[PDB]
């Protein structure tokens, strides 16, 4: 068993950024890193290439994974629309940590965000499931175009993903 | 604030 790596190619405005690739700890959130890994594929029919980044705070973290509404407020799991906390045995640690979005306990959907610092009030309420393995300064030129609001100023997608490993 | 929800972004 070696956990999962796939690879989301960004692009600003339609013109290529560059590649980061994250692992996914399988071998602790089995089912959240499944979700994942299955989403940048596209196997179910449905995932996250072409949707965008659409929250970007600088000095806190980049939101993406809204690939019904592509707003804010969709997506859907592999799973049905929803689902559980699986566990919240890794933390917020520092920059490159990939956690899931929710609106409270047990509403897990797509939504994911990339920290780009320690978020350490958010540990106990999202689950941690992976982290960026390289192209972490892919994910520092994304902050650039992000506000205290969250408003972008270019548009930020992600033009291609799959599995590497 | 600093959280990441979906439905209503808070403060």
């Amino acid at each position: 068993m070696v956990n999962p790596t796939v690879f989301f190619d960004i692009a600003v405005d339609g013109e290529p950024l560059g590649r980061v690739s994250f692992e996914l700890f399988a071998d602790k959130v089995p089912k959240t890193a499944e979700n994942f890994r299955a989403l940048s594929t596209g196997e179910k029919g449905f995932g996250y290439k072409g949707s965008c980044f659409h929250r970007i705070i600088p000095g806190f973290m980049c939101q993406g994974g809204d690939f019904t509404r592509h707003n804010g407020t969709g997506g859907k799991s592999i799973y049905g629309e929803k689902f559980e906390d699986e566990n919240f045995i890794l933390k917020h640690t520092g920059p490159g940590i990939l956690s899931m979005a929710n609106a409270g306990p047990n509403t897990n959907g797509s939504q994911f965000f990339i920290c780009t610092a320690k978020t350490e009030w958010l540990d106990g309420k999202h689950v941690v499931f992976g982290k960026v393995k390289e192209g972490m300064n892919i994910v520092e030129a994304m902050e650039r175009f992000g506000s205290r609001n969250g408003k972008t100023s270019k548009k930020i997608t992600i033009a291609d993903c799959g599995q590497l490993e | 604030x600093l959280l990441v929800t979906v439905g209503l972004v808070l403060a």
